[PDB]
């Protein structure tokens, strides 16, 4: 919440989300690299 | 024949000497140093309702 002269933090959800196999294994294992994405299954949904 | 002499007998042995003394044993230490700190924090607390 940007209030005035000050900002506060109404929130902070924090979570770990798995990397997928073929991430896994195309990109931080071949390239040393990870897509700055998470897409993954939490609660039921998919979530991106 | 003839008796056997008689024989050299054993000697008792001269006895183990001990000094005397006063001791003190100590052993690794495994207790953690401990001591007093104090926390001073604020509990933030927003509720969405
Ligand atoms: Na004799």
């Amino acid at each position: 919440w940007f209030g005035h002269r000050y900002s506060q933090f109404m929130g902070i959800f924090e979570d770990r989300a798995p990397v997928p196999f073929e991430e896994v294994i195309d990109k931080i294992n071949a390239k040393g690299v990870c897509r700055s994405t998470a897409k993954y299954v939490r609660n039921n949904m998919e979530t991106t | 024949v003839q008796f056997e002499q008689p024989r050299r007998c054993p000697t008792r042995p001269e006895g183990q000497n001990y000094t005397e003394g006063i001791a003190v044993v100590f052993k690794e230490n495994i207790a953690p140093y401990k001591f007093k700190a104090t926390m001073y924090y604020k509990d933030v607390t927003v509720s969405q309702v």
